[PDB]
């Protein structure tokens, strides 16, 4: 997963995710299962439109990535009442998830070194050895 | 025969006159006269609400009536 | 004129006439002077829409114009305010006029006998005289 | 006209053809002059849109001119204030003459027997006498 | 007529009809002349329409013809006050009627045996005798 | 036709319809004459697209005709108000009809056995019989 | 000018024209000086329309010029307060000159005898004679 | 059938079926042949729509078809007065089955087994044997 | 200019013009030095528009422009607050000199003799002098 | 099924899912059959867009299905009355469906190994054996 269940509880509280996990456990102690399994819902629902361009496992991660990711988590969580800020959120996330599948914005490197995930060739060409080319110098 | 039938209306387009739905008996003749009355360098005014063309009535050329004309002979 | 005051006086009551002039008339009497300069005007209305076809003065006035010029004196004379209906006719007569001088509809004969009113050539050419024509019928 | 003071009294009340003409008339008694006069101006009305394709006067009278007639005839009378619907059934009167004098839609004919009324020649075209043709057979 | 008194008064209550014919009649006692001045209407309505395609009078009458008769006759008589579902039955009437003459939609056949109403040719063309073609036979 | 009273009672309840006869039978007892007569009216109206197709009589019904002509029977007998579904329901009726009629949608097969009903020819050529065709196998 | 005050005081009352006058004298008794000013006014107005196609000033006067002087004139005096009606009126004779100028309508002539007003050529064309013509008639 | 009374009681609860089923009973055990017609025409309608792809009776039946029969079903029932939520439910199961038909949108195969219902050649071509082709190697 | 104070204290009462300078002016005497200047800046924003086909000064002064002239110098003095019908009389006279500008409609002559401004050549077009014309006549 | 009770039951309360099976089953007992006939129901109307490019059952299953299943049963066990944001995800899910179909957007490989599912192949052609090619390097 790009984003673990500490780094969703750095963008909101820990009382909110507490309060959303109340109703999902059998239990009274909160769990964080459903918080990872929405992370991992959110990871998947991010590689469906990194697929088109970048090989996965990406080979480095991009930071934006993280935020994204809890960004599509949360508004996984908050499925009961989604408020109007939430809903614009992940809307603009999921555009900007289709700009990237789309090739027209750039992803990004990570901020600690610049690096570009690698991904496959989107352009190949075929073409038999080129005889009678100005590199032949023969004659 | 039909070379000259062909012949007869060739070279010619029909002249046709639109006229709107609420001329009265007596434009249609005007207009009918005016259309009869085209040849050499003519002129003419027209409304806006009328419009005057010209459609072939015959087109092609004379090469495969005289191809079988000279066969058969 | 193509209406008299009598045939105003037909379609509309003489107690509305003679409120309508109450106002425009110097003495108490009411004075019919005002009906016949506002039908003289509605005349010269739609002798102006007539004059495109039909030579003026008509040599036969066909029956609807009277109704025509009636309605848009009655308007020239309802000048102070103006009610809905009386907008909503002159409005369809005048449309009713424009396109009698466009020519897509026929002003119509008189009902005691069949006959249109004169018109110049709205269309007419010229040419020099057809020689060898099929009508000359010498060679 | 294509329709009577009684072919009137018969689509509409008497009553309300008298309330109609009380203040039109001069006396107390009701008059059917007024009426007679609004039968003629429909008369022509109708008469303005039929000579566009037929001869005047009609040899044969279509039996819905009738009823036509009578629904501009009461939309005259009733000039003072119109209703809704008495406005509609004259709309769709004059859309209905609009087409008949375009050729969109034919007038009918006379119930008691199946006939059209005259028309002049809609369409004509001149040429000088065909020699050369098939018909020949001289050659 | 395609349609007849009784078959109006099976549509709707003989009660609304003699209400109908409560105003129209001199007497007290309701008249059903009117009902057939507008069931002569209704037919000269439909019959304006139906000669584009087929020859009048009619060989055979299709079966829905008698249900739109009786509804433009409702309509017709219903002409003081129409309600909302009068009106809008009217104009799907002419709708459909307007689609016949149109040729978008057929009128139908009588139920009793499969039956089309005769009509004139449509479509047609004329051409002299072809010599030189393939059943000639004599080459 | 295709569809009984008996059917038009399963759709709906007996107590309805006998409330819809009430007032359309000169005595107390509900009568179901109306009732056949507007089932017949919407076999007619349905045979009128069907024609476009399909000979009639029809060789075998499609199921679904049966409901059809039920909904459009109902929407007939509640003429003097109709409630929004009623309408919404016959107006997806006619718009499937119509549909049926441009061949846009199949009108099905009945569902005791796959059997679809018999029609003319809808497409037709006529050329003059092909020699020197390489089924020939002459030369 | 193409209206004097007695034609204003005609279509207005003179009460309604010294009420105007009030506010724009110096002394208490009103003066129709500044109606002729208006009357000019107007009357510069229209020619500024009318000399597109006639000549000034024009040889004879169409009946409909003092109507539409009066007019504007009118809606000139009320600028303090224009009424909706007075508005409208101004707009649509506004309108009729645009339309004169643009040549789409034709002013029309004086009642008392058919003429139309003298005006310079709006077409012309130039060319040396033309010899070799059919009209020579020497070879 | 593709679905039965007990699937129609899986989706829906026993007592609305019954309530349903009260009034179209004669007697006052509820009846489920009411609810085993809807079924009927269910299954009439959606086989209306495959028709066009599929030969009909079906070889083996996509698991979704049930839950679409249920849906339409259960809407057919509710024609006394239909709520938002089922009415668009209907009209999102009609367009589904639109869009199948068109082609734009695969029924889907039965979950049991990969297997798809058989169906005739949509696309066919017919050409004299192809002699001189590269697969002759006679030459 | 092409007004003066004494044509504005015509359009306006002298009162309205006072009320307008009190403010302006420094001592409790109204001042007519502010209505001076604004009318050079209304004949200044009039000659903006009128330099672009006559040249400047005129050598004829039309008469509309007076009452143009006085109408923009009105509005510009009511620039603390401006009311609904004087800031619509400044667009139509604003409008109005867009069209006179771009050659739309023709600004007039002054009514005591016919005579329009002189303006300088707005089509102009240069050539050697033609040789072998028709004109020359020596061959 | 590409997800089970128990996956359901994580995303929503058991009080919840409790609350929807109360009705739909016979005794008081709540019973999870209902729910596995809506999560096999949510399979196949998944599986019926993902025939189209991938071959079924499928190799290997994303991570992102499971979601989507849930989402889809729950909205079809929320049938009595569903919410704005059910309705709205469940709307999203079956945009995305079609995306997918379409091939718009990559479904996503599971989290664990980088593995597509298997599918056809979607674009085919044929050709004869390619002699004369470059790659003979005979001549």
């Amino acid at each position: 997963n790009y984003a673990t269940v500490n780094d969703l509880c750095a963008r909101y509280t820990r009382t909110r995710l507490d309060i959303l996990t109340r109703p999902k456990t059998a239990d009274g102690q909160p769990d964080d299962a459903v918080a990872e399994q929405a992370l991992a819902d959110a990871s998947a629902f991010i590689d469906g439109y990194l697929a088109a361009r970048f090989v996965l496992p990406l080979t480095v991660v991009p930071s934006l990535l993280k935020r994204q990711c809890c960004v599509v988590a949360w508004f996984y969580l908050n499925e009961s009442q989604p408020t109007e800020q939430i809903t614009a959120t992940y809307r603009d996330t999921v555009r900007w998830l289709e700009q990237v599948r789309d090739g027209k914005t750039d992803p990004g490197v990570e901020s600690r070194t610049a690096a570009s995930p690698e991904g496959e060739d989107l352009v190949q060409v075929q073409s038999d050895p080129p005889v009678f080319s100005r590199k032949q110098k023969g004659f | 025969r039909d070379f000259a039938e062909f012949l007869e209306i060739y070279g010619l387009p029909m002249r046709v006159g639109k006229y709107p739905t609420g001329s009265t008996n007596r434009e249609k003749a005007t207009l009918m006269q005016a259309v009869m009355d085209i040849g050499r360098r003519a002129g003419g005014i027209i409304p806006m609400g009328m419009t005057l063309d010209f459609q072939s009535a015959a087109d092609g050329q004379s090469d495969p009536f005289m191809a079988m004309i000279g066969w058969a002979e």
